[PDB]
RNA sequence: UAAAUUAUGGUCAAUUGUUAGUAUUCAUAUUAAUUUUUUUAAAUGUUUUAUCAUUUUAUAAAGGUUUAUUUUUGAAAGAUUUUUUGUAUAAAAUUUUAGGAAUAGUUAAUAAUAAUUUAUAAUUUUGAUUAGAUUGUUUUGUUAAUGCUAUUAGAUGGGUGUGGAAAAAUAAAAAAAA
């Protein structure tokens, strides 16, 4: 007979250790919530608990999953996974250092559809050559810095408009208007004068 | 399994307990055990002048022996004068 | 200067140090003064060590007794984290408040 | 054991890696070294079979282990294959070659428009050929076919490569020498801790330092420079130097029992071939000596000199002073022929060895002559005018003193003492080899030629007694000669050279082997003893698995790290390009049962039925 | 970034390519420029040790470390003891030097590579046919070839300190093998190595025992 | 960052210089220790070879900026016990130190006196060594020793030796001398400018023998308490050379 | 191989490189000696064949047309492996020598055939009639002699193989001894092929060998030679061609269409050649690779009218008699069927005749490509219609 | 708006039980489990040594961790010797809460190990930080099911800086130098 990919798991299991796991996990058994706070005075300002919660990272029905087949993995071939990207140039405040969003994709089974996720690395430019607005495409390397471990392998496009905009003494990019907010409280603008 | 166990008994040289030892002496890979020992027969005496005798006696010429551990450690797939000439090429060399 | 070398690995900044070429976007001031301070820093500094001896010599005297002092000095797994409040986040407020936050980075 | 070599780059091969040329010359070199032929043609079979075209150090390589074997078809074969286009230098053409591969790199369209295939790129070794010939190495490769063709006795091409060299380098200019690659050996910088031991860390005795040495050095080594550093005319010196270096090579090959020093009477006269052997050297000799008028005179001629001697002394047999003239005369000429006066050059330490060579080769015997005992020397041997030559040359070697001994020239002045029968050799060895030289057995192997003539045995006894306490004590272990030649004389000694546990193990090892062999049912082969069925990482035959896909209530797919499943059974969401074309068609589906997974081609075409 | 558009994407790029092929052609050939060195490579950090400015693999040589060479061998006059007494004779030590070297530079040259205790022990100065050569000219002046008989004159009362401090392995590279005292030119081969031992793999990859099935990779 | 530029592997360590324990005091005797074979082994190659600035008219002439920068290193011997000046001389009367120059003394050239030199800022240290009588060693007419009056044979040579006074002994360590060079003493009788060639004549074969070797003495098993089998505790064959596997000549 | 001095040559470089001072050979066995050597190659001499230091462009050119020939001189070991084999087993079959199978005839066939229906061995029979019938298509011993002194031609051009047939170690088959011919047989048969082919760049040309520049300048010179070898007053001045008056014998070399056609612009007619022969115009075209130009590149029939119009206006021929006509030709070669129709309408010579002046002609059998059949379809319609008049 | 072309000159079917595999009982479940008439069995002295010492004896403290924790290595293996022998640590995806908001020994550069400097820094509404719950990656139960429901992979800064490597003061079936 031909056995499935759980024969092999619980021969390695048995392997390590002697036998595998079947022992009946209870899982009728009856999980409980015991509340200790007000009605509505949960202590925390973002989320409020009041029921039995979900734990695993895997096990988190719906299911989400990883989803290698994409557009990295159609252009590059990869060594490991994630060694290659491609992405934009979202900032460059950091001197000798380009911000760069890639994209991913997550797969959930129960809906049998895919979406694309958004990550920022902290890529390397020695030369200073990516401007906000490029095509890049970046590798994994060594660690450089606490949080920089990727490099600009290649400039893929670059925004003609950001350096046109840079040497006509302009930031690449205009400052977006809208942001994040400060406070819940809406922020209302002061248009009083100094008598009020 | 008969490849890894040659394979770590010769490549990485692992160790042996004595269970496995005698198991593998009944499966003919390795002889009895040193603690294989029956009573009816007590451990052997050594005596220098009896063993130097019996050495003189009986010793090996230097050729044949280098030329028997050669065999049980290096290659043991040594071309014969045979096989040299049928690698040799005779053809037109090109 | 656009491209990298897949074959050797070296970016486009390195292939185009190699080919004698230059990609550099006009830099602002902020910029200019970042690339330009450090050698007057540098300057400033030497020149601090070589004018006033007695201060230089009990600063750096200061500074290698609490950097032997230290209870870390040993570079272990636990020093050798690069981000040692996120790696070990487990010990955060319980054992150790050096930190408030568990994660700085985009990590 | 010299196998793991060729064990290492079949690794690196089934490991899906592309063997470099470095390690194809380091495979052969090392099998070169352990005398392993056979392996190193199997390693350039190997390189062939990899489709991959040998560089001209590679083929030098594969053509010195060819010289080596003495086989000439193989040589032939590789100058077919890939020697017919090499030529040399021109003076009106650049020396050192430009490069020519840019690096491999992928613009932006390219990167898009192009398969993975073409974007891929592993190592390969013939990539690279154009860029690794760039110094014209072909010289060497010329003196490599001549050395072959005269070890294969083929004297019309042999003659017709030997003109070829000598024309292009008498006529050519040098070309430029690679320079060494320190990129092949991970070498950690300096010493990370500065901790050594003196030379006199045991008061027992002297021992070398990994800073400096203090024993002084076992073998005489030739201070030159490579054949790749060579001048023009110097690399003529050095090919009339390895030609007759082949020649010896074969003259040993041919008669192998006329060149041991202490085997039979054969050793002492002359072979049929001596003299057509001598002939021919000295025709090249002259040969060399008119083509290089006065350039001869400022050319490094020690190694010629010393393998001239070598010839002379093996392939003819001539005595030490006849030797030391021949050298002088050599030496002489030279500076005659550069019309120099009164500054004429000295015998180096490998002159001075081939020297002692001829003179220790004219006091050798033969132990016992197969009757336990009347050694039998060479007919009309004259031990007082031999050992007073050897005084004499010994005394003017110790005067120059820019000669330094070893542990072999003080090998052969003992054997020559031994020889002579001096009874003085014992007490040369105590004063000059013991204490501050790295002697191994074969000082004690003759010294005991010496010893056995002591006039009582209780004497005798004692000197092998303080021999054997003397290599227990400056790390130089008995040799099997010399404890076979001491155990030969145990009934009149009754000295031990085995050890307890050595003869417990043999004896029973030996009663062992005797019954096994006269036992007839146990001579039936074992499978289980005799052989290693399978090797490799991974089975030889497809038994079926991977599925590479999913099954009914199974989420999890592709499962990741650790699980073969690429994708869910059934229904995914849409894919693209080749993902697509794989979970559609070419992924592997074990719950087929019209076929299984499918060979790649051709391997599918053969099992359609 | 959409996989949808690769294709179209591919396409677009093909036509960038041979419209650029077909307009731009290509203005002659460009000389290669030797590759230098990378800063990120991947892995762990490795040690200041084994930092030998290399972390790609290139068989080639590049042509910065290529350099010109003429092999000179310079003469001394030395004293043998002969069995009546003490006779003169020459000594040749052979260098490799680069054809825009000074006199003073093979001079230099000739102390490093002596290895000898005999030769170069007391100052000395380099002559052809008794003139000395000035040691501020280079060969090229003098028209020194291989053929060129250079001898060594020596002063017995000043002694020759030894300030040479640079490796005698020294080059562009920098890759130096401290208590290295064989010259880079002496010996050149492939010679085993006899401190480390060979290591096999022990942690196995996905199979460990029993059925092989599909082997975990 | 400048913390992930290297690993924190193989740091840089102290030097031997600064901590005590490694360097060595000269007023301890395994300074003379250190020196001693180092002299001996000199004594014997200059005792056969020549050796070219071994031995010199007088001492060595450096102005005062650069006789702290040159001397150390430097070695030669000299006829008579004349010392250099700026120069506090403490003579070795102690019996400790003296013991390493006994094999010294006893077969290279009877030792005579054993001295310190201190300079006036503490940095230079020199040691000289006076030797009195010729030399037991038999000495070539080529090798530097025939020069000295008091060496090929008032009566007594010195040699003096430079080093600094808190260094490592690979400082005092001298290898440029071991050079070795043969000794042609029991060669000289077979020589052509000797007159004994007619005398010796060469035993080409060995004597019939008779007699067996005499048998040893019967063994005697020792009595007092062993510590065990030496093979197994890994200790030379008597503590003193030898190798483990090998065993030998310990109580069996 | 490949060098840093090696370079592409011309057909004049390489009549000044490869020459002979005299003396007459066997071209057919050198040819059979000069291809057993290339066979003998192993697949690794053909890898360093690019001389290094030229545009990209120019290498890629050279890389496919070296490609291009490897690929030809490979099918034609096959066909001469096939040859030999069946030679060799109808020679196992029948009895007779290796040497009189390619002199036997169908008579013999039909009596060897019957001969062992009778003994009984029917599939022997059957496999001798098959061998027989296929070997002879391809028994002639010049079964191929253009294409294959074609190939070798190329490969002279090449400039990197002739290095690569001597410094051969070879055994003397008679005194069984070793040595090295340094004989070059390439170079004797190129220079045969120079000293007597004096159109042997045309040739290759024709036979769609030449990757770099096509076949047009080797078009214009076939073109001119005839045109010389008929007027035999012909004078030549820069890209016009023209006869002494009397019978107009014209050739004018407008410009080449496959720079001239740009894409995505609207522009019907453009021709390469003007061919001016009596009062008739014919409008040698070249046909280009992309299917979508061809409609541009032949001219309407309005076109035809006005240059008729225009040569009637010019060299005064009268309208009453002036016939015009387009000739469209494949883009990457020139087949045997396109070169005869050349000759028989532009040049008014008869097959007899032309074979007669050019004596290459009637060994040249290239035919068109099978699989380009827009452009046969095209040509079939183009060389059908009738001239048109005035 | 192609207009009914004409030897109709071959009809005689199908079934022989043979296969390309998720198949559905509205529930009372011949589904899983806890719950009633009270389930048992094994232990605690590691050893050696040159003797008030030295040598050999290294993750189950469990805590409360969802951008998280990942690692054998200078000892041993190990071989007639370098001369230490010897590249272990790093990345990508997946990550909980009815009543959702700001976080911070902070980011990058650096001739700066052990930052007196420079910057328009970094995190986050694509859901951060704090607080609650919970040992992360096909192992259990059930169904026609890519659904729902379980799970001790037992993993980490002040106690000695020893050791190749802290994990080092409950245990956990284990052979530790004749
Ligand atoms: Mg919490
Ligand atoms: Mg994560
Ligand atoms: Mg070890
Ligand atoms: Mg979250």
């Amino acid at each position: 007979p031909w056995w499935n990919f759980q024969t092999e798991h619980r021969q390695r299991c048995v392997l390590m250790y002697g036998g595998a796991r079947t022992k009946n996990t209870h899982n009728a058994n009856h999980r409980v919530f015991i509340k200790k706070y007000k009605r509505n005075a949960f202590p925390n300002r973002t989320r409020h608990h009041w029921a039995v919660s979900m734990t695993g990272v895997l096990s988190q029905r719906p299911r989400r999953m990883p989803w290698p087949y994409d557009l990295t993995s159609l252009i590059f071939n990869q060594p490991r996974q994630g060694s290659d990207k491609i992405g934009y140039v979202v900032g460059t405040s950091m001197l000798k250092t380009a911000v760069v969003a890639t994209n991913h994709m997550v797969y959930y089974p129960k809906f049998n559809q895919r979406v694309s996720r958004t990550k920022r690395f902290f890529a390397h430019d020695e030369d200073l050559a990516c401007v906000e607005g490029d095509l890049v495409h970046i590798k994994q390397c060594r660690k450089i810095s606490k949080y920089k471990h990727y490099y600009v392998f290649s400039i893929l496009e670059p925004n003609v408009e950001g350096r046109e905009r840079l040497k006509l003494g302009l930031k690449a990019v205009p400052p977006p208007l809208f942001g994040y907010p400060v406070s819940r409280r809406i922020v209302k603008l002061n248009l009083t004068s100094t008598e009020g | 399994d008969i490849d890894a166990f040659k394979y770590w008994f010769g490549v990485k040289r692992c160790r042996l307990s004595m269970k496995p030892w005698a198991l593998l002496a009944k499966a003919g890979l390795l002889p009895p055990s040193l603690t294989q020992n029956s009573k009816i027969m007590p451990k052997p005496l050594f005596d220098k002048e009896s063993l130097m005798r019996y050495y003189l006696a009986n010793r090996k010429d230097e050729d044949v022996m280098a030329r028997e551990k050669y065999l049980n450690y290096e290659n043991s797939m040594v071309k014969t004068e045979e096989e040299r000439a049928a690698e040799r090429p005779v053809a037109p060399y090109l | 200067g656009l491209n990298g070398c897949v074959e050797t690995g070296r970016s486009r900044s390195e292939v185009a140090r190699d080919l004698g070429l230059s990609y550099t976007r006009p830099l602002h001031e902020n910029e200019k003064k970042q690339l330009s301070h450090q050698a007057v820093y540098y300057e400033r500094l030497a020149k601090f060590k070589m004018e006033q001896p007695e201060a230089a010599r009990a600063m750096e005297r200061e500074r290698f007794v609490r950097k032997f002092s230290g209870m870390f000095v040993k570079m272990d797994i636990r020093s050798g984290a690069p981000d040692f409040p996120s790696t070990y986040r487990r010990l955060l407020g319980t054992k150790v408040v050096r930190w408030a936050s568990k994660r700085h980075g985009p990590n | 054991i010299p196998q793991e070599a060729l064990h290492w780059l079949l690794r690196m091969i089934v490991d899906n890696f592309n063997p470099q040329h470095v390690h194809y010359i380091a495979a052969m070199k090392t099998l070169q070294s352990a005398g392993e032929l056979d392996m190193a043609r199997d390693v350039w079979k190997i390189m062939e079979r990899q489709q991959t075209w040998p560089c001209t150090a590679t083929i030098c390589a594969y053509l010195d282990v060819c010289v080596e074997a003495g086989e000439k078809t193989w040589a032939m074969e590789a100058w077919n294959r890939y020697c017919t286009e090499l030529k040399f230098l021109e003076p009106g053409e650049v020396d050192p070659k430009p490069i020519s591969r840019v690096p491999f790199s992928l613009t932006r369209e390219e990167l898009l428009y192009l398969p993975k295939w073409k974007k891929h790129f592993d190592h390969d070794p013939n990539l690279d050929v154009m860029d690794l010939n760039r110094f014209n190495r072909t010289r060497e490769v010329y003196l490599r076919m001549a050395q072959v063709m005269l070890a294969g006795g083929e004297r019309n091409a042999f003659q017709h490569f030997f003109t070829k060299l000598e024309e292009a380098m008498l006529n050519k200019p040098t070309p430029v020498p690679e320079p060494p690659n320190p990129h092949l050996v991970r070498r950690p910088r300096w010493a990370p801790y500065e901790h050594c031991k003196s030379v006199h860390h045991s008061p027992w005795r002297l021992q070398n330092n990994g800073r400096a040495l203090a024993l002084g050095p076992p073998v005489t080594i030739e201070d030159e420079m490579q054949s790749r550093f060579f001048s023009n005319d110097q690399f003529l010196v050095h090919s009339v130097k390895e030609v007759l270096r082949i020649v010896l090579q074969e003259h040993k090959r041919a008669h192998p029992t006329e060149c041991t020093r202490c085997k039979t009477e054969a050793f002492f006269y002359k072979t049929k071939d001596a003299d057509e052997t001598l002939k021919f050297c000295d025709d090249l000799i002259e040969r060399l000596f008119a083509s290089l008028g006065v350039r001869l005179s400022n050319l490094n001629t020690s190694s010629l000199l010393s393998t001239i001697l070598e010839v002379f002394r093996v392939v003819g047999k001539e005595s030490g002073a006849a030797l030391l003239q021949r050298a002088n005369e050599f030496l002489e000429r030279k500076a005659s022929l550069g019309d120099a006066e009164g500054s004429r050059e000295n015998l180096t330490a490998s002159n001075y060895l081939q020297v002692l060579s001829g003179f220790a080769d004219e006091s050798a015997f033969v132990y016992n002559t197969k009757k336990d005992g009347t050694c039998q020397y060479k007919t009309g041997f004259d031990p007082r005018t031999t050992m007073r030559h050897l005084a004499d040359v010994v005394q003017e070697i110790a005067g120059n003193p820019h000669v330094t001994w070893a542990a072999d020239m003080h090998l052969q002045v003992v054997e020559t003492m031994v020889g002579c029968g001096t009874m003085k050799a014992n007490d040369y060895f105590v004063r000059n080899v013991l204490r501050q030289f790295s002697w191994d057995s074969r000082f004690l192997e003759a010294l005991y030629v010496e010893y056995r003539r002591q006039d009582d045995v209780d004497m005798w006894a004692e000197l092998t007694k303080r021999a054997l306490v003397w290599t227990a004590r400056y790390n130089a272990p008995a040799s099997e000669r010399l404890r076979r030649l001491i155990e030969d004389d145990y009934d009149t000694i009754r000295v031990q050279t085995r050890t307890f546990r050595e003869l417990a193990v043999f004896q029973f090892r030996d009663v062992e082997e005797r019954r096994h062999s006269r036992d007839v049912v146990n001579e039936l082969p074992n499978p289980w003893y005799d052989y290693v069925a399978h090797a490799l990482p991974f089975p030889d035959r497809d038994a079926g698995y991977p599925d590479e896909y999913g099954d009914l209530g199974q989420w999890r797919a592709p499962g990741g790290p650790g699980s073969p499943v690429r994708g869910p059974g059934y229904y995914a969401p849409p894919m693209e390009g080749e993902h697509q074309r794989g979970y559609t068609a070419e992924w592997r589906d074990l719950r087929n049962p019209m076929r299984p997974p499918e060979f790649p081609t051709p391997w599918e075409r053969k099992y359609r039925q | 970034l959409k996989a949808g558009l690769l294709g179209h994407y591919q396409q677009e790029a093909f036509e960038a390519r041979k419209r650029f092929e077909e307009s731009t052609t290509y203005p002659g050939p460009i000389r290669a420029a030797t590759p230098g060195d990378t800063r990120f490579y991947s892995g762990s950090l490795e040690s200041i040790l084994h930092d030998t400015d290399r972390h790609y693999w290139r068989a080639v040589t590049d042509d910065p470390r290529v350099q010109h060479l003429i092999p000179l061998r310079i003469r001394f006059k030395i004293f043998t003891w002969v069995t009546s007494g003490w006779e003169q004779r020459m000594q040749v030590v052979q260098i490799m030097a680069p054809k825009d070297s000074t006199i003073a530079q093979v001079k230099d040259l000739v102390i490093v590579e002596n290895q000898s205790p005999y030769l170069c022990v007391s100052s000395f100065h380099l002559a052809i046919d008794g003139k000395e050569l000035d040691p501020q000219k280079t060969l090229g002046e003098y028209g020194i070839t291989e053929q060129s008989q250079i001898d060594a004159i020596e002063q017995n009362d000043h002694l020759l300190h030894r300030d040479d401090e640079r490796p005698r392995d020294w080059t562009v590279d920098e890759i130096t093998a401290e208590d290295v005292k064989r010259s880079p030119y002496k010996e050149m081969e492939m010679q085993p190595l006899q401190n480390l031992a060979p290591r096999y793999e022990a942690r196995p990859k996905g199979y460990f025992g029993r059925t092989y099935y599909s082997g975990m990779k | 960052s400048r913390r992930f530029r290297y690993n924190t592997k193989f740091p840089a360590l102290v030097s031997y210089n600064k901590l005590p324990w490694e360097v060595v005091n000269h007023e301890t005797p395994q300074f003379h220790m250190h020196v001693a074979p180092h002299y001996e082994q000199l004594l014997t190659l200059a005792a056969s070879s020549p050796v070219p600035h071994i031995i010199g008219s007088k001492h060595i002439d450096v102005p005062r900026e650069h006789r702290l920068r040159l001397l150390p290193g430097m070695l030669y011997l000299l006829d008579g016990d004349t010392l250099p000046g700026e120069f506090t001389i403490n003579r070795v009367l102690d019996p400790t130190a003296l013991q390493y120059y006994g094999r010294l003394s006893s077969q290279i050239v009877t030792v005579e006196a054993v001295r310190m030199l201190v300079p006036d800022d503490l940095r230079l240290l020199c040691n000289c060594i006076t030797f009195k009588g010729p030399l037991h060693l038999p000495v070539a007419p080529y090798a530097s020793l025939a020069s000295l009056r008091g060496a090929s044979q008032s009566n007594c040579f010195t040699l003096y030796h430079f080093v600094r006074p808190n260094r490592p002994p690979k400082e005092l360590q001298l290898e440029k001398y071991y050079i070795h060079a043969p000794c042609v003493a029991p060669l000289s009788e077979f020589a052509s400018n000797s007159d004994e060639r007619g005398n010796w004549r060469p035993r080409l074969q060995a004597p019939k023998r008779t007699r067996r070797a005499t048998p040893l003495p019967a063994y005697r098993p020792p009595q007092s308490y062993l510590m065990g089998l030496a093979e197994r505790l890994a200790v030379v064959p008597g503590g003193c050379f030898g190798r483990r596997s090998l065993m030998w000549g310990h109580w069996f | 191989h490949a060098t840093y001095g090696a370079v592409p040559l011309t057909h004049s470089q390489v009549t000044s490189v490869y020459a002979t001072d005299g003396g007459k050979v066997d071209e057919l066995g050198l040819l059979e000696l000069v291809e057993e050597r290339i066979f003998s190659w192993k697949l690794n001499k053909w890898e360093m064949r690019i001389p290094p230091n030229l545009p990209n462009d120019q290498k890629e050119l050279i890389r496919q047309e070296q490609e291009n020939l490897k690929q030809i001189l490979s099918e034609w070991r096959k066909c001469f492996g096939a040859l030999n084999a069946d030679i060799l087993q109808i020679s196992s079959l029948t009895g007779v020598p290796k040497d009189v199978v390619r002199e036997k005839n169908r008579t013999w066939l039909q009596e060897e055939v019957a001969k062992l229906r009778w003994m009984g061995e029917v599939n022997k029979a059957a496999l001798l009639r098959d061998a027989f019938m296929r070997l002879e298509a391809f028994g002639s011993r010049d079964f191929m002699f253009m294409e294959r002194l074609c190939c070798i031609y190329g490969l002279a051009r090449q400039g990197t193989f002739d290095e690569a047939f001597t410094n051969y170690i070879t055994e003397d088959p008679v005194t069984n001894d070793i040595f090295v011919d340094e004989r070059n047989p390439f170079k004797e048969l190129v220079a045969h092929i120079v000293r007597n082919y004096s159109q042997i760049d045309i040739i290759y040309d024709f036979l769609g060998f030449n990757y770099s520049e096509g076949y047009r300048s080797s078009l214009r010179r076939y073109m001119e030679y005839l045109q010389c070898k008929t007027a035999e007053n012909v004078r030549a001045s820069g890209r016009l061609v023209t006869g002494d008056k009397g019978e107009h014998n014209i050739l004018f070399d407008y410009c080449v269409s496959r720079e001239s056609l740009v894409s995505g612009d609207s522009c019907q007619g453009i021709i390469d050649f003007l061919y001016i022969n009596g009062n008739d115009v014919t409008l040698i075209i070249i046909a280009s690779d992309n299917p979508w130009l061809r409609n541009r590149q032949l001219p309407h029939r309005r076109q035809m009218e006005g240059i008729a119009r225009r040569v009637c206006f010019v060299l005064g021929i009268p309208p009453s008699e002036v016939r015009i006509r387009n000739l469209l030709l494949p883009p990457t070669y020139l087949d045997k069927g396109s070169i005869v129709r050349l000759n028989d309408i532009v040049f008014r010579l008869s097959n007899e005749q032309s074979n007669l002046l050019i004596p290459w002609l009637t060994n040249y059998n290239k035919e068109l490509d099978p699989k380009d059949v827009d452009y046969t379809a095209l040509a079939k319609t183009t060389n059908e219609e009738e001239w048109l008049t005035l």
